[PDB]
């Protein structure tokens, strides 16, 4: 049907439109190079997601810390020898010298002896500095931003059942598609599953999914990154670009015979051939 | 449009906020220290009655 | 090098498991051999006859010595007027690799690096407001260093077991040296910090679209590989003469070669197929490319005339791509991958440690007077 | 270029704000200190002490109102502390870039006796410049 | 310079005070509760 | 640690603003492709519509 029954009915010539590319259409008729590198993609509701503010590894890394508590034992001891050459600060100088850090503990007995109080000051000013720095880091966070992608791919654990997962969602595609043909010879239970989330219109299914009615849907790659790219809102950034997905592109179908696939492939690397493409 | 799109090199745009902000002013502490030398003058104020 | 030295060795990776996959998928027997040169092939003048000629795998294929070519084949439309193509297995463009791999900021600019205002000036500052402290105290209208502890805790903020003295004037001085030591601080880290957001400038090239390269010198090298197709296709376009006799004086002949030179920094740039360069970015962690793409071509079979080896390899191809072998070779190759304080507060560390030893030593000798 | 813009260009009267609840705040501890040793007076050298808590010892109230008062004081200086070195981070980021003449009839282009450093400048010989 | 040329802390404190005032005010008079309580 | 991600977070929503929230640019395929919000216009029989 459409193009291809009228290519193959010889009812036509060839489709210089766009047209997706699989095994039993190279059967029936016959491709041109392609020029496009158009896979597959599916786009998803994408709201706002974390930024993820959780751990951090940058100022100590998990060794760093043994010098804080080698040097928390230096001042400890020499706090001893201050307390033996002149109050119950031996075993409480790692909570005072930590508690001074975030500055809001209850002030232990500090002695005149000018030993402890010089490198109680050493080291905290080496705290300010290092909570300046903290704050530095928690500043630098904001450079970066990355919402987490909630499907890697099409191999995701997801795709094997949303009842796996504690929320259950949808996915769609077009209606007589080559992509549920290649569904179809990938996983039938995709189709199975995609059978009961199917829809009618491209655009339907783009506002069902900015206004909650459609959790995923899969098209071809670089039509819904041009449409993400014109959204109004711009509110849709894809996921990935073709690594987990077909990988394929757009040719121009021709009659098995005909004498026009070599001029017509001449003129597709002259126009890629100069940029004009 | 596009010759001078072309022959016009266009990187260094108009007043970029790039690094050279050397971590130094001068002007900050010297006003700082006007307040300090105003505070010095009500010291004295205070300290002489 | 070495021009009698021929020996038979193993071959394995991407293309070497995609022609297995290829004999596995078609029934036939091959051969593997290896291409003399280490070009891809270009129309290049022959010595005599006024006539240009190939070299490289399409000289070797067009010769009779080869059959078919499974290699990364840079698809343009000057090999297609002599000899068939595939469709491509692999989609893939163009860009530029640089070094855009230098550490920011080596010891966070705490003193050190930062000139030497801001240590001196507390210094004399407090020094200044202990000597009117002390005017203050031994004329009211121990005392030396229970007023320099107070100084210095009030400079420096974390709560200490001291006591203000008799400050029924001097409680202002407190007041302005606290406002003062906190106002300080703040603008300090505030812009430590903001200066370690914003240090991020330009050093690379931001792809064809540079001004730079268009008018270039000495200072960005770029070039290419010797007799390569990206220099035919630079060789055609009507106003990339330029790039092409820059490139022309500094012609390599493996990529391997440009990537030891721009990682000992001998080049400064390398037109270059993307994934394999996102690859070696991979493989290297001081290797980033820039963002602009261009080109989008495709890798797929260098291929002879009318072959019967023409429609079921390239059936054989599709399947390959409709099925997730694509996606194994992901997972074998393409999919596959690979405020320190070590370098900044090693210093601080340092300059803490002289003083903690100072301290010690000046303490001791307070104990041995006292 | 880094200028300096702290208290007089920002704080025109936000400082009078400032002061306002200062003189607010210091009237509640008066009023609890005499209610129920030497906090009368002192009431504002201890307050502006804890609007920055810079390590200064005063004394410890055993009135729970002069407490939450504190407290209450202190999670404002502490948000004010965060609002100020926003302010901080937006004026570094925004960031102006004056320069020395803006402009062709400079007063400075009549004779570089005008400021300290005599500067210099130029054209091409032979121009319509 | 006559007309083209011509043209013709603030913002995080105004919520700030009001709110702020609002609860010492209520807080005062939780205070008055407090010490009738004892 | 929490007050200091407070005054992270509180600085973050004062660095930047909503960058373009009105398009600036005339190749833009969003009007190249207009809508019924994109209400641009010109003067009647002016030299932009030469
Ligand atoms: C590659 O390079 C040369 C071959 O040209 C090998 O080195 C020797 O070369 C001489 C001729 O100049 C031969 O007669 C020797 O037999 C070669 N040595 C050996 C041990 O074969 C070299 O070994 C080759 N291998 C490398 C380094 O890749
Ligand atoms: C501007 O033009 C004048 C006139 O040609 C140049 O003056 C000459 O300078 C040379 C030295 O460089 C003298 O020897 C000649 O006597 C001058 N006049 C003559 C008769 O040529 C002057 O150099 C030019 N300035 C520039 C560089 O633009
Ligand atoms: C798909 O094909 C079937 C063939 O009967 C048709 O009934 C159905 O309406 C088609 N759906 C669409 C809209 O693609
Ligand atoms: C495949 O080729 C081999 C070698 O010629 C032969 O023995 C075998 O029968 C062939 N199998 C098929 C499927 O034709
Ligand atoms: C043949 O031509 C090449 C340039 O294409 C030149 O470098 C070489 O010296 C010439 N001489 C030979 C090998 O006959
Ligand atoms: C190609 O595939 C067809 C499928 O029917 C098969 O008959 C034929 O032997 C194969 N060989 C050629 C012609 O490449």
């Amino acid at each position: 049907n459409g193009m291809i029954g009228e290519v193959v009915y010889q009812r036509a010539v060839m489709a210089v439109g766009s047209l997706t590319i699989n095994e039993e259409r190279s059967e029936v008729v016959d491709f041109s190079v392609p020029f496009v590198e158009t896979g597959i993609s599916v786009m998803v509701s994408r709201s706002n997601g974390t930024v993820s503010p959780s751990a951090f590894l940058e100022p100590f890394s998990a060794s760093v810390w043994v010098m804080m508590f080698v040097m928390l034992l230096i001042v400890s001891a020499i706090a001893v020898f201050v307390f033996e050459y002149f109050s119950f600060t031996i075993g409480k100088a790692i909570w005072l010298l930590w508690g001074l850090v975030f500055n809001n503990s209850v002030p232990v007995q500090n002695p005149k002896g000018t030993t402890s109080k010089i490198m109680v000051s050493v080291w905290a000013f080496f705290a300010v500095i290092f909570l300046a720095s903290y704050t530095a880091n928690l500043a630098a966070f904001m450079i970066q931003e990355e919402f987490v992608d909630q499907v890697t791919g099409l191999s995701d654990k997801k795709f094997q059942r949303p009842h796996d997962y504690s929320p259950p969602f949808r996915f769609g595609t077009v209606p007589n598609g080559s992509t549920e043909r290649n569904i179809r010879n990938n996983y039938p239970y995709m189709h199975q599953y995609m059978t009961r989330f199917n829809q009618r219109g491209v655009e339907d299914a783009l506002v069902s999914l900015k206004t909650g009615k459609l959790d995923a849907f899969i098209y071809d790659a670089a039509v819904l990154n041009y449409k993400a790219g014109r959204d109004e809102g711009c509110k849709l950034v894809t996921i990935g670009s073709g690594y987990i997905f077909a990988t394929t592109g757009y040719g121009i179908a021709l009659q098995k015979g005909s004498p026009w696939k070599r001029q017509i492939d001449l003129a597709l690397l002259q126009f890629v051939g100069d940029g004009e493409m | 449009e596009e010759l001078e799109t072309l022959w016009l090199t266009g990187i260094c745009h108009n007043e970029k906020n790039e690094v050279m902000s050397s971590q130094l002013d001068i002007d900050n502490m010297a006003g700082v220290f006007y307040m300090l030398a105003a505070a010095m003058a009500l010291s004295l104020i205070t300290f002489i009655w | 090098g070495s021009p009698r030295h021929t020996v038979p060795q193993c071959c394995y990776g991407f293309c070497i498991d995609l022609l297995i996959k290829l004999a596995r998928t078609m029934n036939f027997t091959y051969e593997v051999h290896l291409v003399a040169d280490g070009k891809f092939g270009t129309q290049e003048r022959v010595n005599n006859s006024n006539k240009k000629e190939w070299n490289g795998m399409m000289g070797e294929l067009l010769s009779g010595q080869a059959d078919m070519i499974v290699a990364p084949l840079t698809i343009n439309n000057e090999r297609a007027q002599y000899i068939e193509f595939s469709k491509p297995f692999k989609y893939q463009g163009l860009t530029i690799l640089v070094k855009k791999e230098i550490p920011r900021s080596t010891l966070d600019s705490f003193m050190q690096p930062f000139q030497s205002t801001l240590w001196l000036l507390v210094g004399l500052s407090v020094h200044v407001v202990a000597v009117m402290l002390y005017l203050l105290d031994r004329f009211s209208p121990l005392t030396l260093s229970s007023a320099m502890w107070f100084s210095w805790g009030v400079l420096l903020n974390s709560g200490i077991g001291e006591g203000a003295p008799r400050s029924f004037s001097a409680r202002i001085l407190g007041m302005v040296w606290a406002g003062f030591a906190m106002i300080i601080v703040a603008s300090y880290t505030a812009n430590l910090a903001a200066f370690l957001v914003l240090d991020r400038p330009e050093e690379r090239i931001t792809g064809i679209n540079d001004p730079r390269l268009r008018n270039p010198s000495d200072k960005f090298i770029y070039a290419t590989v010797k007799q390569s197709s990206v220099d035919i296709y630079f060789r055609r376009q009507v106003e990339l003469s330029t790039m092409y006799r820059h490139m022309e004086k500094h012609n390599y002949e493996s990529a391997a070669e440009a990537i030891q030179a721009v990682r000992d920094n001998k080049l400064h740039a390398f037109i270059w197929d993307s994934a394999v360069l996102e690859f070696e970015a991979s493989q290297k962690c001081d290797l980033v490319t820039t963002g602009e793409l261009f080109f989008r071509s495709g890798f797929g079979i260098g291929m002879r005339k009318d072959s019967p080896w023409k429609q079921n390899v390239s059936l054989s191809i599709l399947k390959s791509h409709e099925n997730g072998f694509m996606e194994d070779l992901d997972k074998t190759w393409v999919r596959y991958q690979e405020t320190l304080t070590f370098e900044n507060m090693a210093g601080v560390f340092m300059l803490v440690a002289g003083g903690i030893v100072a301290g010690i030593f000046l303490i001791f000798i307070e104990i041995a007077y006292k």
